[PDB]
This record gives structure tokens, sequence and C-alpha cells, in this order.
């Protein structure tokens, strides 16, 4: 979120998190960025890419 | 390239004024042509100087300390709250500085090393009041605490001294083992550290939609990290230990210094913890937890500095009642509190040093000092009243407007628990008036008169105390720009 | 899954150090050391929440932890030795 | 002259520290075909990997 | 580096010389700024030779107390010469020669 | 102040030495680069 | 694999830090936590931490507590059938790729430089109590 | 990058192997403390070369300004060293 | 993949069998100072003596006290033992002729140099004997002390090359050796290897029956074997890097003859040699420094000075931007 | 008491390790000249017609 990356090029998730920041500094309320914020927080660690591919696998695997 | 450093303009003076005091007084204390002089009242005026000194620094300019705020954005944000507890916490510091200067003579403990690790200490609380990160203020912290941990067992040679240090040690770094944790996993979680970063991404959704285990969890250790420094029940396993051993002199500096920067900066982080769910009722409950076991405590205490231990427990338990409410007037109520506590506290370990003269150990020691020293006597009465909260003094304002704050949020419960805990708090500060103006034992215990220093203290606070309610619309003035500016 | 077998040893370290720590009250010896794993274990936080998404926040903290963890040590094995010279207590 | 008696087994240990040094050259070529790299960073392990890529595609 | 001098409170009275360099302000200093540079010195000398009369460092104690004594007088000036530079103080000397 | 220097120097050659050495070291970007830098 | 028994190998170590009677043991233990966690950073990807760790933790600290016991006595799933070669490779950070120590030592003087400072007032700080502590000059 | 370990692992594997050989082969036919402040200040000075290495190798990008934020540190502890100095913490 | 045990014998065997030659090569070149002619009866010149030596320690069964423990009192010699033939993974002879090409081969090195002390620690204290774990204790300070000095005069080096990779140091000297400038660092830096592992007028470990008696000196025949190889092997791996840090690793002289298009393999060797000749020159040479002395001398004349020097080289390269 | 031009003398010398660099060349002036000892077994050192040795 700060910029610096670890390889030295740039962070991986900076331009999401830049984005939010960009449109919530000037958005009153803050449930009209839930939608930037959510993104930002997912591509921090993956939170819904894993679960679908999870269910993916288990909706696969169901087939038994 | 040199304007840029008007903002941190004052800590680069205190700091090069420590590292000077260093030189000189291992310079001077070791030649053999001055026969290795005592060195430590020399080393403790010209420590007093250079607080003076950069007090007047940082209080002229109060316009600047905000230029090129952007290059220093990301390493500490001064706000006018900011500049408003470093003017206070320097004074504090110099009165303590002030207090201790008999101490070093009549006690003969001639070590230097005392007051440059005092300014280090300050320069520390100075870096943590604007250390606006999740960095900045554990390293703030851990500056703060290894010089404390090394003060309180200055004195080597006794055996209270090492032993509470070393409580003191294995509590400080279990404390910041915790908030380190609780920082790293709040920073794994939302990836960002900075305050400006994390009072974004977190104040707009705390649990509404849904929650997050880490972060909760990583704010909750945070929060009891704060709690273990601020020794606010049960988090105060060993504190009344490290105020009993730890040197007199330490001690006064130990109970006001390192509460204001803590509380700082718990005001700072409670800017981003918007949760209300999880910082507000821990605190709550650690608040009435601490207000029954300090009362209840300290009226079984027969010592003195185990009593003052108590009292100040309590006092953070009602410092703590104002910012369990969340609102500008708790955070008001709040600072009105620390300030009034600050005082109350200087006063009282005024008194404590002053007849420390004489080894004043248990509280009927000082039995029949109505007749040896009347005037001394009064003033501490007078002190033990503005701890009790009565009505015309000191220390009830900070009480009545800590209440009001707290009806203003609705919690009635801890309305009649303050009020329940307050009536058997001042039953057992009378108790120290009751033994030393009835109660006249058979054998009496003569003080010697102190020093200029903490007399002239000692009537400044006292006036302070008898006569605040007269005038004290600067007080709550200052407060309210402080508690609005936290935000605004 | 690769980041639950780091934090979970993290943490277990973490819990590890506290049983040491809250296990005796003589000893002082390994009770200081377990603050010395504590830190060990919010360190490797640190690093690995760094990489994990990609951000050099954790690695500079991380670097700046070893030095308090050092001056930690280094005052409380002083306040050890003269701990002796008064008490004698192990 | 009789001082290079003494030199004689410092250039044995010469010569056969110049043995161990060139062993793991005249095998490591043996096994690889071309010596070892000095370097070695992300774009030349990329390359290498590429290479073993494209070469077992053909 | 990349450096940027700007406040957060912008200054209420003319703006003149923005980021003045060291030896301007160093020339800048008025009358005023001499007297308060002098005055700290004078005060710090005069504390260090009293304290330092006990241990028996008569001289020494004072020559630190005047380095610890000099270095936050010039502080002071600098710090009053720049900020009525910038413009955030009463100024009403630098734009008559400006 | 050059009686006390030779004394000094004469004491502690290896102080000195790393002194001098030390003020070169720091000199050479103090003064020696901002006015390099102007050509 | 080798990260399970690693790890493995690091918790029993560190349990027997915290229970072994003797402290010598329970020092050599702690030196072997560290020594095993130092391989689990250099497999984490980070190669100057994990050296940092052998010279600081087990260079310095565990022989200063030696010197101080010697006398006073949502995962995702393994699903490898077609999550092998997806990984899309980028050249265009290749080229020019900084180490551990580069891109470290570009930011930790230079922008964040008061922490380095803070970390240098804590090191003073522990020297000057290391030495008014314990010291019996005569 | 650290495939370059994988080499000093196994050889490291390989010493053990041949050392514990080497002996298992012939079974086939009081207190004092200037230690202790010795050794703290080799700890400080081991942080000192620890912060050194990522200033040496980054110096080329940072130019007199990481030069002089690290003599800053240098002398702090230079100061701290000379203290060390005159409190008779290093010779004996 | 099978191959690389290979590499690693090859990197083992020649250098056990060159501590093995370097005990002789000192017993000899030694001897040759003193009006003497050392072992010359065993083989042509003593060139069989080390074998005859290594022979008698296999045989004359150990005596194996193992009082106080039998596992530490027995891993002790193996654990520096590995520590001596560890460091050697990463130092680079000609080209590719390395082991392990590191990136971070400095720091790797100051590690393994700073992680030798518990070896005799951990052995000096396993042995029931105040005089042995008195001066096991001391010997691992005066290692320790003199661990900062050898940091700070690869960070000397290390401003001028601008990576830690020991492969690419060398081929900094392409131009000139790093000797020539900075030739005082070059010296502090030899003194400090010898303090480092015990040799020449430091070498309070063979100080016979004083204050400082050794930490082998209770130890059986193969665990003295084993720290006897390990520190010689210390000596040899110092004086290795000695010369690839302040001169050229495998580069020539000064390449302006023609002869000189030899293999670069026998450049690091003949340098390799010239420094064991001043390791032994030293030793035999000057007498010894007192504990106390030695102390003092490596806190107040090689850690300021060798602060200095870095303070110096960094200042001088940034206000010229002679930087890499 | 010094005059400038002596401590700077003295000073370096003890610097550059000149007095051990004395004794360091001495001690290689033997290396190459030859050597004194007897091989015992066949040329045994010179006795006198006094000398007692077994009766
Ligand atoms: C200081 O006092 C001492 C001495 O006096 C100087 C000794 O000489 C010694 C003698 C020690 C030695 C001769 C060590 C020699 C040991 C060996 C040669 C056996 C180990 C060597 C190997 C296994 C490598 C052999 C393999 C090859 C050469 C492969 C060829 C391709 C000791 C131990 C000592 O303590
Ligand atoms: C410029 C370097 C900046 C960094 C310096 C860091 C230094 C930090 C620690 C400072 C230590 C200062 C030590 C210097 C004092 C050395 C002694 C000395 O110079 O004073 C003399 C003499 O000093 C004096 O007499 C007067 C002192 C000068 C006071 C004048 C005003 C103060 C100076 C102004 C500020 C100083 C600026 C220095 C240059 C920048 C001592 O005389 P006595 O010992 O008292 O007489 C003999 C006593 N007896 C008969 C018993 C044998
Ligand atoms: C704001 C004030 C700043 C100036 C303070 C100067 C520092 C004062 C240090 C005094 C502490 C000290 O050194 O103790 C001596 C006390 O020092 C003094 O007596 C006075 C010191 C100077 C104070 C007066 C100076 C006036 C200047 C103030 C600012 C104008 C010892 O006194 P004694 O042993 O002589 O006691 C016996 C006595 O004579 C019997 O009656
Ligand atoms: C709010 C309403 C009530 C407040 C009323 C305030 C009234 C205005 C203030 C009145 C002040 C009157 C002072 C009269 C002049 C006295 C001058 C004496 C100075 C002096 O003697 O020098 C030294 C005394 O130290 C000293 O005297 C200076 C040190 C004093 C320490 C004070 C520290 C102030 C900073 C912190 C204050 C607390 C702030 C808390 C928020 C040496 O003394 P000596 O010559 O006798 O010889 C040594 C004996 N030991």
């Amino acid at each position: 979120a700060s910029g610096w990356g670890i390889t030295g090029n740039k962070g991986r998730c900076y331009d999401f998190w830049m984005d939010f920041s960009e449109c919530m500094s000037h958005c009153r309320e803050p449930k009209d960025c839930t939608l930037l914020r959510e993104d930002y927080l997912e591509c921090l660690h993956h939170s819904k890419e894993f679960q679908r591919r999870n269910r993916i696998y288990k909706e696969e695997q169901r087939k038994l | 390239m040199f304007n840029l450093f008007l903002a941190v303009f004052p800590e680069i003076f205190i700091i090069n004024a420590t590292f000077i005091l260093l030189i000189h007084g291992v310079v001077f204390s070791t030649s053999k042509k001055y026969d290795y002089p005592p060195l430590a009242s020399n080393v403790g005026w010209l420590g007093l100087l250079s607080v003076l000194i950069t007090l007047l620094l940082l209080a002229a300019g109060a316009p600047l300390l905000t230029i090129a705020h952007l290059f220093w954005n990301n390493l500490f944000r001064r706000d006018n709250f900011t500049y408003f507890c470093q003017i206070f916490l320097l004074l504090s510091t110099a009165g303590t500085i002030s207090m201790c200067f008999d101490f070093f003579d009549q006690e003969r403990f001639d070590a230097f090393e005392f007051i440059v690790l005092i300014l280090l200490s300050t320069c520390g609380m100075l870096f943590m009041i604007s250390a606006y990160d999740l960095i900045a203020m554990y390293l703030a912290i851990e500056l703060q605490s290894l010089c404390f941990y090394v003060i309180a067992a200055s004195k080597r040679k006794s055996e209270f001294s090492t032993e509470a240090g070393l409580k003191y040690l294995i509590l400080g770094a279990f404390s910041s083992g915790i908030l380190l944790f609780g920082c790293s996993m709040i920073y794994g979680s939302t990836g960002a550290t900075h305050f400006d970063q994390l009072a974004k991404i977190l104040t707009g959704y705390e649990i509404t939609g849904a929650r997050s285990s880490g972060i909760f969890m990583g704010i909750l250790f945070i929060a009891v990290g704060f709690l273990f420094k601020i020794t606010a029940v049960p988090f105060h396993m060993w504190a009344p230990d490290i105020y009993e051993g730890s040197p007199t002199p330490v001690t006064a500096f130990l109970s006001i210094a390192p509460k204001i920067s803590i509380f700082a900066n718990i005001l700072r982080v409670f800017i981003y913890g918007s949760y209300g769910a999880t910082l507000q009722q821990i605190f709550f409950f650690c608040s009435i937890a601490s207000m029954i076991l300090g009362a209840l405590a300290a009226m079984a205490q027969t010592k003195v500095k185990r009593l003052l231990a108590y009292s100040s427990i309590g006092h953070v338990g009602y410092i703590c009642i104002g910012f369990s409410c969340g609102t500008i007037e708790g955070i008001q109520s709040l600072l009105i509190g620390i300030f009034i506590y600050a005082l109350m506290t200087m006063d009282a370990f005024a008194i404590v040093l002053a007849l420390r003269q004489t080894r004043v150990k248990y509280i009927a020691d000082l039995g029949a000092l109505a007749k040896t020293n009347p005037i001394l006597a009064i003033t501490f009465s007078i002190t033990m009243f503005s701890y009790a909260g009565i009505p015309p003094l000191a220390g009830f304002c900070s009480k009545f407007y800590l209440f009001f704050a707290a009806l203003g949020c609705g919690a009635y419960f801890l309305a009649l628990v303050g009020v329940v805990t307050s009536v058997i708090g001042c039953f057992y500060y009378i108790r120290l008036v009751k033994r030393m103006f009835f109660d006249t034992p058979r054998t009496w215990i003569l003080y010697e008169p102190m020093d200029r220093n903490k007399s002239l203290l000692l009537a400044m606070t006292s006036f302070f105390i008898t006569l605040f309610l007269l005038y004290p619309s600067p007080l709550f003035s200052v407060t309210h720009q402080m508690a609005l500016s936290l935000y605004l | 899954m690769d980041l639950i077998k780091y934090f979970t040893f993290s943490m277990i370290i973490f819990i590890l150090g506290i049983w040491g720590i809250l296990l005796n009250r003589r000893n002082i010896l390994i009770m200081l050391m377990s603050i010395e794993l504590m830190l060990l274990a919010v360190n490797l936080n640190f690093l690995v929440f760094s990489v994990s998404l990609d951000d050099m926040m954790g690695q500079v903290f991380a670097l700046l932890v070893l030095t308090v963890a050092a001056a930690e040590s280094a005052i409380g094995l002083a306040i050890f030795v003269i701990t002796f010279r008064v008490r004698g207590t192990i | 002259l009789v001082w290079l008696e003494a030199m004689l087994p410092l250039g044995i240990i010469g010569g056969m520290l110049c043995i161990m040094g060139n062993s793991q050259y005249y095998i490591h070529k043996a096994y690889h075909g071309r010596p070892k790299h000095i370097g070695h960073d992300e774009w030349d392990v990329a390359m290498e990997r590429r290479d073993k890529k494209v070469v077992e595609k053909a | 580096m990349n450096t940027d001098i700007t406040a957060l409170e912008k200054a209420q009275y003319p703006v003149v010389d923005r980021n003045p360099a060291f030896t301007k302000v160093v020339g800048n200093f008025s009358t005023l700024d001499y007297l308060r540079f002098s005055t700290i010195t004078g005060i710090s000398v005069t504390v260090g030779y009293l304290s330092g009369i006990k241990p028996g460092i008569k001289g020494p104690s004072m020559v630190t107390g005047g380095l610890i004594g000099l270095m936050g007088g010039f502080m002071y000036a600098y710090q009053n010469s720049a900020g009525r530079l910038m413009g955030f103080f009463p100024n009403d000397g630098e734009v008559a020669s400006y | 102040v050059m009686e006390k220097l030779r004394m000094f120097v004469a004491q502690e050659p290896v102080v000195a030495a790393s002194c001098l050495i030390g003020g070169v070291g720091l000199f050479l970007p103090a003064v020696v680069r901002p006015i390099l830098d102007s050509l | 694999m080798i990260l399970s028994v690693l790890s493995s190998l690091a918790l029993v170590s560190g349990l027997m830090v915290v229970r072994a009677k003797n402290p010598v043991h329970s020092v050599l233990f702690f030196i072997l936590v560290f020594c095993d966690t130092s391989g689990l950073l250099l497999l984490l990807g980070l190669d100057f931490f994990a050296m940092i760790f052998l010279v600081v933790y087990i260079g310095a600290i565990a022989v200063l507590f030696l010197f101080v016991v010697m006398m006073f006595h949502i995962p995702l799933l393994p699903t490898q059938r077609n999550t092998t070669s997806l990984r899309y490779t980028v050249y265009a950070g290749k080229v020019r790729s900084w180490t551990n120590l580069e891109t470290l030592g570009n930011l930790l003087y230079t922008y964040y430089f008061v922490w380095f400072l803070v970390s240098s007032l804590i090191l003073l700080v522990a020297m000057i109590g290391a030495i008014v502590l314990t010291m019996h000059r005569t | 990058m650290m495939l370059e370990f994988a080499p000093i692992f196994i050889y490291l594997v390989i010493s053990l192997l041949v050392s514990l050989i080497l002996l298992g082969v012939p079974f086939l036919f009081r207190f004092d403390i200037r230690f202790y402040l010795v050794s703290i200040l080799f700890l400080i000075f081991d942080l000192e070369v620890t912060f050194f290495f990522p200033w040496a190798v980054s110096l080329n990008k940072i130019d007199l300004f990481g030069f002089w934020s690290m003599m800053a540190f240098l002398f702090i502890l230079t100061i701290g060293f000379l203290y060390e100095w005159k409190r008779g913490a290093l010779d004996w | 993949y099978i191959a690389v045990p290979a590499e690693i014998l090859g990197i083992i065997l020649p250098l056990l069998l060159g501590v093995a030659f370097l005990v002789l090569a000192e017993r000899k070149v030694m001897a040759f100072v003193q009006r003497r002619k050392g072992p010359d009866v065993v083989g042509s010149f003593g060139l069989l003596q080390p074998l005859a030596d290594g022979l008698k320690l296999i045989l004359k069964e150990p005596i194996s006290p193992s009082s106080a423990n039998f596992f530490l009192f027995r891993m002790a010699p193996v654990a520096t033992f590995m520590l001596s033939l560890v460091a050697w993974a990463v130092v680079p002879f000609d080209y590719g002729m390395v082991l392990s090409d590191l990136n971070i081969g400095l720091l790797y090195l100051f590690a393994i140099s700073s992680l030798g002390v518990y070896g005799i620690i951990i052995a000096g204290r396993s042995s029931n004997s105040k005089y042995a774990f008195l001066g096991a204790l001391r010997s691992a300070a005066q290692m320790v002390s003199y661990e900062v000095s050898i940091g700070l005069i690869l960070i000397t080096v290390l401003i001028c090359v601008g990576s830690c990779n020991l492969s690419e140091i060398v081929m900094a000297q392409k131009q000139i050796w790093f000797g020539i400038p900075l030739f005082p660092v070059l010296v502090m830096f030899f003194i400090s290897c010898l303090a480092e592992t015990n040799r020449a007028p430091f070498d309070l470990p063979e100080a016979e029956a004083e204050l400082v008696a050794g930490y082998n000196v209770e130890y059986s025949s193969m665990g003295f074997a084993l720290f006897f190889l390990g520190e010689y092997a210390n000596m040899i791996l110092m004086s290795g890097l000695c010369t690839l840090f302040f001169l050229g690793g495998w580069l020539p002289i000064l390449d302006l003859p023609i002869f000189k298009k030899i293999p670069g393999s026998i450049w690091f060797s003949i340098k390799v040699l010239f420094f064991l000749f001043l390791y032994i020159w030293v030793r035999a040479a000057f007498p010894r420094y007192r504990y106390d002395q030695l102390m003092g001398l490596g806190w107040k004349v090689f850690l300021p000075l060798s602060l200095a020097w870095v303070v110096s080289v960094s200042g001088l390269l940034v206000t010229f931007q002679w930087l890499p | 008491s010094k005059d400038w031009n002596t401590v700077f003398e003295r000073s370096i010398n003890t610097l550059f390790l000149t007095e051990m660099v004395r004794g360091l060349s001495l001690t290689l002036k033997y290396f190459f000249d030859p050597k004194v000892t007897i091989n015992y077994p066949f040329e045994k050192g010179p006795l006198s017609p006094r000398f007692r040795g077994e009766h």
C-alpha cells in the first residue's frame, strides 16, 4: 500500500490502493467507495479468487 | 535542504545538548586534576537549562513545525494537538529535573548519566507524541522504555531498586512483544501502517457487513499493550512494586511523563480505531476494574509510595472513563484530568522528596507534622483533598467534568461506580490528614527544611491547586482546542 | 497452502514464548529468552507479510526490530548480572 | 642452493589448491556442456528456463 | 533527493522568499535577533558558571554551558529569522527592503 | 593550542591518525563537493 | 515437504528451550531455533535477513547469553491438474532486478531515516545502561 | 536466486558426514565482568556492520543524503564509544 | 544433479590434504629460519611425514574422558570443523570455479567467521577444567573482538566494489589491485586475520601452561586433530580472502609481458602461498602479546582506525562521484 | 618536550611498524644460508680424546 516493491519495481497492489484512495478523497460517504475498497483488499490476499477456484475443485470432486 | 529541518528543529537541539552533556560529564568526571568531582548537580543544572531552552524553541515557533509536512509525512505528523502535548511534557520533565536536585547532594548519589538518560527519554517521548505511524510509535516507546529500565535500577548496591528494575523490564518487554504482534497482524491484514492510510480502509467499514479476525485481534492486542503501559487493571501485575523499589526521583518522573505520551498515542490511535465494538468496551471495563481495585487496595496500604501508586492507578481509571465516552467532551475531560493529575502528582512527589531527607517510609512517620512544620502540613493536606475531589480545589473540576462526559454518553453504570470509588478514596485520603493533624503519637520525627527548588515548585503548585476554580477558562479552552484539533 | 504454514508456525512460536515466560517465577534465563522468542515470532510475521503482499514496509520494520531486541537482551542481562551482587538468587 | 626444500610443501599446497579449484570446473563442464556463469539473476534464470523449454520442444 | 517545503497553515503575512538560503537568513539577523541570540548565551554561560563551583569545575563547566547556550541561541535566532522570511511572522522590516 | 595538541598526538598516535583520516573523509564532501559541483 | 520438517524441528527445539533444566542446553536449543528459522527465511526468498539472523541472533545475542550462562551458575487447495503452467511471467521487471540489499538500502537511509536515527539512539541508550549497571573498576 | 544455496546445504551435509566418520574410524581399530562488557560492545558494533552492509552496496543511488544520514548514526555511536573509552571499558 | 557431491568431495579432500601439508610446510620453513632442516627422514624431504602423523592419530585409541557431557564434548570439534570447511563453498578460484555463486558472499563469509566462536566455547566448558574453560572463554572473546574489525574492513572493500558477490570483486580489480590504494587497510586486515585465527603474535592458545592453556588441552588424538585441522583450514581461508580482496584473485600482476597468459588458477595459488609464508614468518619473527594488551589493542587501534578508513573511503568516493 | 618535527617521525614509525619490519628482515638472512645440523646416523659430532663414556 506504500508503493515500494520487494523486487524494487512497484507495489503489486499499489495501483488499486491509489485508485481507492483517490476516489475516497472526494467522496463524502464511505459506502460509495466500498466497490473499490473490496477490490483492493481482495488484491492483497485473494479473498475471492481462491474461493472461486476451491469451489470449482470441490464441485469437480463431487462427481464421484 | 536545511529549512526542512525546522519541523524537527527542537528535537535536534535536545539531542545535541544531551550529547554535549554526556561528553562533558564523561571528560570531567575522570580527570585527576579535579580529583574525580561528583559532577551530578552541574549536569543536572545544565540539563534543566537545556530543557528550558528547547521548551522556548518549541513554544516560540508555533507557526513552525508544519512546513515541509509532505516530506515528513511518512515519518511523523505534528498538528496542533502534538504541539500542546509536547509543550506540557517538556514542562513536566523540567519540573521533575528541578525537583531532583537536593537528592543528588544529601543522598550523595552523583551519577551524571541519570540526567542524560532522563533527557534521552524526553527526546523519545517527543518523538512519540508526533509518531504518526505504527513503526515510529513502537520505536519511541522502546526508546523511552530502555531509559526507564536502566534508571529504575540506577542504585546498584540497593536491593529494592534492582528487583523492581528487573520486574519492570520483564513487564515492559512482554507488553512490547504483545503490542508488536498486534501491529504486525494488523499490517498483514490491511497492508498499511501509516495512520492516514489506516484510517481510510477501515474507518467506513468495521463490522457492519462482515468482519476480519486478523484486524480485530490486532486491534485488541494493541489495546492490551497500551493498557499494560499505563498500568490499568488487570494489566497492573507489578506496578506498585516498581513504584516502591524505584528511587523516588525516578518514580516521580515515571508516573507523570510516560502517561502523557502513552495517552497521546492512544488518542492518535483512536482516530482510526473506529470500530466502537473493540476499543470502547474494553477500556470501559478496564476503567471500572481499575477504579474498584485502586480504591479497595490503597485503603489497606500503610506505606507512602505504595499508596501513591494505587492512587495513580485509580486516577488512570477515572481518566479512562473520559476516553470510554469517545466524544469531543469525553476527550476534553480526558485531557483536563491528565493535566490536573500531572500537577497534583508533581505536588505530592515534591512533598515526598521533601520528607525524603529523614527517610520517611510509612504513613505514621509523618505524624504530628501539624506542629513541627504547620505550613508543610497544610500544603500536604490540600494536596490530599485535591486528590479526594473535594469541591473547593483543583482535582474536583477534573472529576466533575469527567463525570459530566460520562453522563453525556449515557453510561450510568460508570457514574455510580465512580461515586462509590470517589467516596472510598476520599476516606483513605483524609486518613492521612488524620494521621498528621489529630493523632499525636508519643514519638516525634523531625524533618529538616528543603531547598529552594522544591519549595518554589511546591508553592506554585499549591497556589495553582487552590485558586484554580476561580479562573479555569484557559485550561478548558486549550483542552477543547486540543480535542477539536485531533480530527481536523 | 503456504502463507498458513508460516503464520501458524510463527503464532505457535509466540504462544510457546508466552508459555515459557508464564510457567516459572524463578529461572530468569528462560523467562528472558521467551521475550527473544516472542520478538522472533513477530519479526517473522513482519517479513512474511511484507513478502506475501509485495510491500517494503514490513522489511524495514523487521530490520529495525533487530536493534530493539538486541538492546532489550543487553539491558536484561545487565540487570540479571547486577541482581546477584545484591541477592544472588537464580 | 637449499632453500627450495622448504618451498616443496608450499608448491604441493599451491598446486593442489589449483586442482581443488579446477575439479569443480572440469566436471561441471562435463555434465552441463558449458561452464558456470557468475551472476544468474532473475533474467538469467528465466533465460535458462526458456532455453530448456525451447530445446525440449525442438 | 526530492524535497518539498510547504506549510499546511499558509503564511498570514507577505510570503517573500519562500525557500531562503542558510547564509541569507544568517545575514538577515536584525538587532532584535542578535539581542535574543546574545541574552540566551549569557544566561547559559552564567548558569554553567554558578552550577560548577561545588564540584570544582570552575571554568570548563562554563565553557560547556557556553556551547549549549550558543547553539540554542543561534537556533532560536535562525528560527525567528527564517519564519519571518517565509512570511508567517510579523515582518515589517523585510518588505521594506524588498 | 599548539602545546597541548602535540602532547596529545605524541601520546596517542593511532587516535590522532584516525581523527585526521576521519576529518579528511568528512571534509571532502562538506567543502570540496559543494564547490566541485558548481564547476 | 521441506517447510514442514523444518518447522517441526524448530518447534521441537523451541519447546526444549523453555523446558531444559540446565541453562546451557536451553541456550543451545535457543541457538538451534534461529539456526533452523534462518533456513525458513532463506527458502521464503529473503537472503539478506537469513544471514542477518545468523550474524545477530546467534552471532551476537546468543554469544552474549552464553557468556552470561557460563558464569553465574482461505488457502488454495492443492490443484496441480491445471495450475502448474498458468504462471504469467513478466519480463519487463526481470531486467535490472535488484537484490535484497539494494532495494532495502535504497529507502532505509534516505526516506525513513529518522527511524534509523531512533534505532541509533536506542543502541546508545543500551550502551550507556550496560556500563552504569555492571562496573566494578579498580 | 536461492538456487545457489542447495550446493551449500549438500556441502554442509557431506562435511558433517566426513567429520563424523573421521572420529568414527579410530573406534574400528571465578566470575568476571569485562567479558560481558566487551560482548555488548561487539553486539553494538555488529549491529553497526549489519547496517553498514545495505549502505555500502546502495551508495551510488543515494548521494550526499544517505551518506550524511549514515554519518550521523556513526557520530552518535562514536560518542557512545568515546564514553565507553573514558569509563574504563576498553583497557584492563 | 547427482554430480554435486563429486564437486563437494573435490573441494574437501584436496583441502584436508592442503592443511596436512601446510603443517609440514610451516614446520620446515620455520626450521630453516633457525638453522635446522625439519622432518627429512620419513619421506623424500618429509613429504610422507603428514601421512605418518595422520596414521598415528588414526591409531592410538582415544582416551575419551567425556566426564561432563558425552555429546557436547564430542560434538564441538565436529561443529568447528564443519564451520571451517563450509566457508569454502563461496570462494571463487578463476571464473566459474566456484561451488555456489552467492550474491551475499561477503555477508555469508562474515556470518561463518563470527559463527565459529561456539566451537571453542562449548568445547571449553565441556572439559571439566578451570584452566581450559577460562582460557577458551578468553580466546573466544578475542575472536569476537576482532570480528568487528574484520567486518569493517569488509565494508571498506565493499564500498569500492558495489556488490556482495565474491566473483564480482575480483573482476572489479581489472584496473588495479585494491592493495595499491588502500594498502594500510590490507595491513590491518592481515593483522586482524592473524588475531582471528589465533596465529603468530596473538596465539595465546599455544601459550603452554600460562593463564591460557588452550581449549584443546584434554582432547584425544582425533578431537585434537579435528580442532587442529579446522583452525589451519581457517588460516588458509583467511589468507585466501586477504589475497582475493586486496589482491587480484586470479588476475595477472601487470600483464605487460607475454608469459602472463598462463592459467589464472595458479596466480591465486601463488598469492595464497605468499600470504601463508607471511603468516609463518610473522609467527617465527615476533614474540607474543599478553591477553590484557591484546584486548586493548584490538579495541583501541583497529576499531577506530578501520572506522576512519571506512569514512574516508566513502567520503572520497562520494565527493568525486567515483562510485560503482 | 616536542618540536612538531620529531613527533611526526615518532608517530609515523610507531604507525608503520618500522621497528617490526627491521626484525622481520633480520630473521630472513639465515633462511638462504647453509645449515648447521648434522645427519647423526652418518656423521657424528666432534669428540675429544678425554671423553668419558662407557667403561
Ligand atoms: C567547537 C567544537 C564543537 C564541539 C565541541 C564538543 C565539546 C563538548 C564538551 C565540551 C567540553 C568543553 C571543555 C573545554 C574546556 C577546557 C578547559 C578550558 O578551556 O578552560 C580553561 C580556562 O577557561 C577560562 O578561564 C574561561 C573560559 C572561557 C569562558 C568565556 C565565555 C565562554 C566561551 C563562549 C563559548 C565558547 C565557544 C568556543 C568556540 C566555539 C580552564 O581554566 P581553569 O581550569 O578554570 O583555571 C585553572 C584552575 N586552577 C587554578 C585551579 C588550576
Ligand atoms: C497558577 C497560579 C499560581 C502560580 C503563581 C506563579 C507566580 C509567578 C512565579 C513566581 C516566581 C517567584 C520566584 C522569585 C525569584 C526566586 C529566584 C531564586 C532563584 C535561585 O535561587 O536559583 C536557584 C534556585 O532554583 C530556582 O529557583 C529555579 C528552579 C525552580 C524550578 C521551577 C521549575 C519551573 C518549570 C516547571 C514548573 C511546573 C510546571 C507544571 C505545569 C538556586 O537556589 P539558591 O540560591 O537558594 O541556592 C541553592 C539552594 N538549593
